[PDB]
């Protein structure tokens, strides 16, 4: 095996800038036996540059490959917001074909405040016996957003669970869902529930509260 | 094992075939002919679509120089009979042997599509490369840097292992490299010559009529020919070339489909180039240390201990005839360190005391060549009582006068 | 153009065999190289092996002893089989033609559990407003949530699945709707879960 290592593991670049990604091999591979791939979230890998610099068909002139030996570079010029991807380098020269750990390319934009929504449990999961309350943060940048739950003005921990989406391709925003799961017996013992969030784009913490 | 040694008795010298492909044919796609072949509006066709031809042609130039480097690494390691036959393996003045032309005639029939058509329409003139690419949709086959004459000359140069030492002395020195003395060659030379000649006869019978060993060279050349013919098939029957016959969408769907077929061709040729590079590295290893030197490895150049090898120049490949030494009929002989005679201990000068059941002999360690025990084969040191595993025998003095 | 579609089991028990087939539509398995390349979740790519049509089976020299790849007589399929599958072999298996024109992956979980079907619950607006539906208590992860049978595609956010304390997954899918059409349009969400063979269409 020829271990291929990518040193800039995660970048964060504004649109209009350059992106230089480096793939380094343990042994000297030739100029014609390397390839580059981009992977969108939840999609198949797409070939970008085969050999050192030979572009494929359907790819703009932004992506340019260079290098020979144990140092290969991929250059993205005039980066757009549709380039949020994981980039991989591949050897097809030796018999054990080896990929590498990818470089995750992010897009940087201005701070956008989250729009916060609350979803109560419906009657179906009340009949089933497991209550689940959802707090939604729709569009926000950056990823650092703090969400907390207040049950009768008492802070809760160890029950909430978060899920953060990947960046949207059209605009560089995130989304966050906090699920608070508990029993129907604990749900029958309280009156006021609240989701409190704080973020850099909010001057004050935002509370969305509900009752039955 | 208390007192026993296993010694071979009989031996067979055998040749084996090793065929390794070392070169792939060169393909090049001529731009401004693949795109806008007969549209006669080759400005707007070469602007939007013409920039993707050179990207693929760069990769074809890269794999072409890689295959030239493969042939240089394999066939150009050096720059420049007796009872054995050697008439079918040496050049016989178009400067090729009688195994080489059998290999050439059998392998050149593995291609019957684009490459043979290009060779036929070339007309044995290299100045018509602009013409021959016109009628074959812009695909061109470049001739290699090392031609057939130069490869045959380099094979004849590398066949200097049959040399100012004479050939039986060279075979005796190679047996001494194995571990058996020269008396085995010089006393069994007729049997060795008969086995070598019968083995060349069997290699000629098994290379020509049956495919046999030519199943790792014919199929890879056939794969290359089929990969080139499928390009013409998917370029002609569907997504056809631009001929004399609002409509920008139709010409876009004709010019995008013909580019993707070429990209398919490059992508599935790069893996074949990698496989050919691995085979060429194996061929360079097997010519560095099996040819141009006796190998100390076991079961690598051939079955058994390696003795010699001869190179032959196949089209898109190399053929190694490996000459190897196979022992047989092992026997368990009773060993003893020293022999007491007249109160004097006799030790072997070079060899091991062996007993076949009734009589005592002095033999080599790796072969059973019995010698009668004399005073010219053993030396005297010590008394009888000091040696542990002593045996009683009589040493025969050669000086027995009247 | 060629189309590669992968299919096979979504869940296998340990010490069993995988059997992943790849249908080739628009082309033929006659003169091209074909490979399988897998991916553990949140990790890099690992290469299994490639074959040709007539021969030349090359596999990875770390997984060679328990792998086989074979073409089919239908001239449009080939299959990958693994042997002695441990829990470290769960991946999104990818079917590719050489190293170009890859296909959509198929996720093969490997655990000694049961195929538990989903249960869709609504998430109604509480007076632009957001409405969604929640999926709970399902063990494998191929699940697909679409909105309004493929008509409502803008503003949909389908969150990644989370693993609870019970060893079963949960998921949410939330879409945003302008307040002038809060109830003037019929909004349903359609789930699809393939190992459980379950399709639930739920209103909101
Ligand atoms: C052990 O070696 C002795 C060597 O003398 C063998 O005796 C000879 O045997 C051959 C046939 O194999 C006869 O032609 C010779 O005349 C024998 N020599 C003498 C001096 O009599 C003997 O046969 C060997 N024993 C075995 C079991 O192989
Ligand atoms: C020689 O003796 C060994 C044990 O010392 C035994 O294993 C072997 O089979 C014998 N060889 C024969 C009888 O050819
Ligand atoms: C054994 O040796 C004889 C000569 O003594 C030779 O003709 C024969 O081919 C050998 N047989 C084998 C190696 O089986
Ligand atoms: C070599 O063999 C050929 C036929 O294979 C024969 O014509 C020739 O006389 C032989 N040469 C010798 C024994 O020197
Ligand atoms: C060897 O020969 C001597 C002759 O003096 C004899 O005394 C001795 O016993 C013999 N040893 C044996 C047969 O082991
Ligand atoms: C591979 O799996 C397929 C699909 O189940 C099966 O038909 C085939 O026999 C298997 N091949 C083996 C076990 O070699």
């Amino acid at each position: 095996e020829i271990v291929l290592t990518q040193s800039p593991g995660t970048l964060s670049l504004s649109p209009g800038e350059r992106a230089t990604l480096s793939c380094r091999a343990s042994q000297s591979v030739s100029s014609i036996y390397l390839a580059w791939y981009q992977q969108k979230p939840g999609q198949a890998p797409r070939l970008l540059i085969f050999a050192a610099s030979s572009r494929a068909i359907g790819i703009p002139d932004r992506f340019s490959g260079s290098g020979s030996g144990t140092d290969f570079t991929l250059t993205i010029s005039r980066l757009e917001a549709e380039d949020f991807a994981v980039y991989y380098c591949h050897q097809y020269g030796s018999s054990p074909w080896t990929f590498g750990q990818g470089t995750k390319v992010e897009i940087k934009r201005t701070v956008a405040a989250p729009s916060v929504f609350i979803f109560p449990p419906s009657d179906e999961q009340l009949k089933s016996g497991t209550a689940s309350v959802v707090c939604l943060l729709n569009n926000f940048y950056p990823r650092e957003a703090k969400v907390q739950w207040k049950v009768d003005n008492a802070l809760q921990s160890g029950n909430s669970q978060e899920s953060v989406t990947e960046q949207d391709s059209k605009d560089s925003t995130y989304s966050l869902s906090s699920t608070l799961t508990l029993s129907k017996a604990d749900y029958e013992k309280h009156k006021v529930y609240a989701c409190e969030v704080t973020h850099q784009g909010l001057s004050s913490p935002v509370t969305k509260s509900f009752n039955r | 094992s208390n007192n026993s040694i296993a010694i071979p008795t009989n031996f067979t010298i055998s040749v084996t075939t090793e065929i390794l492909p070392v070169s792939m044919t060169k393909t090049s796609v001529d731009c401004t002919m693949y795109i806008c072949g007969d549209s006669t509006e080759c400005s707007n066709l070469l602007l939007q679509y013409g920039s993707f031809c050179t990207q693929l042609n760069r990769a074809l130039t890269g794999i072409a120089v890689e295959q030239d480097k493969n042939t240089q690494e394999v066939f150009a390691q050096v720059k420049q009979f007796g009872g054995f036959n050697f008439s079918q393996i040496l050049p016989d003045p178009s400067k090729r042997s009688f195994i080489e032309d059998l290999l050439f005639n059998k392998v050149t029939l593995a291609d019957a599509g684009f490459i043979k058509q290009y060779g036929d329409c070339l007309g044995d003139i290299a100045a018509r490369d602009l013409i021959c690419a016109q009628k074959f949709n812009g695909l061109t086959v470049l001739p290699p840097l090392l031609t057939d004459e130069m490869i045959a000359q380099y094979t004849s140069a590398l066949l200097a292992g049959t040399i100012q030492i004479p050939f039986p002395m060279q075979m005796a020195y190679r047996f001494e490299g194995i571990g058996v003395t020269q008396n085995v060659l010089y006393e069994n030379q007729k049997l060795i010559a008969n086995q070598f000649n019968s083995a060349i006869g069997k290699i000629q019978d098994s290379l020509s009529s049956t495919p046999s060993a030519l199943g790792k060279l014919q199929d890879v050349v056939n794969q290359n020919a089929q990969a080139l013919n499928f390009l013409v098939k998917q370029l002609s029957s569907n997504c056809g070339a631009i001929s004399s016959v609002e409509a920008e969408v139709q010409i876009q769907r004709l010019i995008t489909c013909r580019l993707q077929s070429l990209q398919t061709y490059v992508t599935q040729m790069l893996i074949r180039a990698a496989e050919y590079r691995a085979s060429a590295n194996l061929a360079a290893t097997k010519m560095s240390e099996c040819v141009l030197g006796q190998s100390k490895r076991v079961d690598f150049c051939g079955k058994g201990y390696h003795l010699m090898s001869f190179p032959q120049s196949a089209p898109h490949g190399v053929v190694f005839l490996h000459v190897t030494y196979v022992p047989a009929q092992e026997k368990n002989f009773t060993t003893a360190p020293a022999i007491c005679h007249d109160g004097k201990a006799h030790f072997p000068r070079e060899g091991v005391f062996v007993s076949n059941g009734t009589h005592w002999f002095v033999t080599q360690r790796n072969f059973y060549e019995p010698q009668i025990i004399t005073t010219d084969n053993t030396f005297v040191s010590g008394n009888c009582d000091v040696v542990i595993g002593i045996v009683n025998n009589t040493v025969y003095d050669p000086l027995q006068p009247e | 153009q060629v189309q590669l579609r992968e299919s096979g089991p979504g869940l296998v028990k340990p010490s069993e065999t995988l059997s992943l087939t790849c249908t080739v539509s628009g082309g033929s398995t006659s003169g091209y190289y074909w490979s399988w390349i897998r991916q553990p979740p949140g990790k890099g790519l690992e290469w299994i092996g490639y074959i040709y049509d007539i021969g030349s089976t090359n596999y990875n020299p770390s997984l060679k002893s328990r792998v086989t790849i074979s073409v089919s007589t239908s001239k449009n399929q080939f299959s990958l089989n693994l042997t002695s599958v441990t829990a470290a072999d769960t991946a999104v298996y990818y079917c590719a033609r050489g190293f170009d024109s890859w296909g959509q992956g198929t996720l093969v979980t490997v655990s000694s559990a049961s195929t538990k079907g989903p249960s869709v619950f609504p998430l109604a607006p509480s007076s632009t407003a957001a409405l969604g539906c929640l999926v709970k208590d399902y063990f494998p992860e191929p699940v697909t949530v679409s909105w309004n049978s493929g008509a409502l595609t803008s503003g949909v956010h389908t969150f990644p699945a989370v693993l609870q304390s019970s060893g079963l997954y949960s998921l949410s899918s939330v879409v945003t709707v302008p307040s002038s059409s809060l109830g003037t349009q019929t909004y349903i969400c359609n789930v699809n879960h393939k190992p459980s063979n379950t399709k639930v269409d739920k209103r909101v």
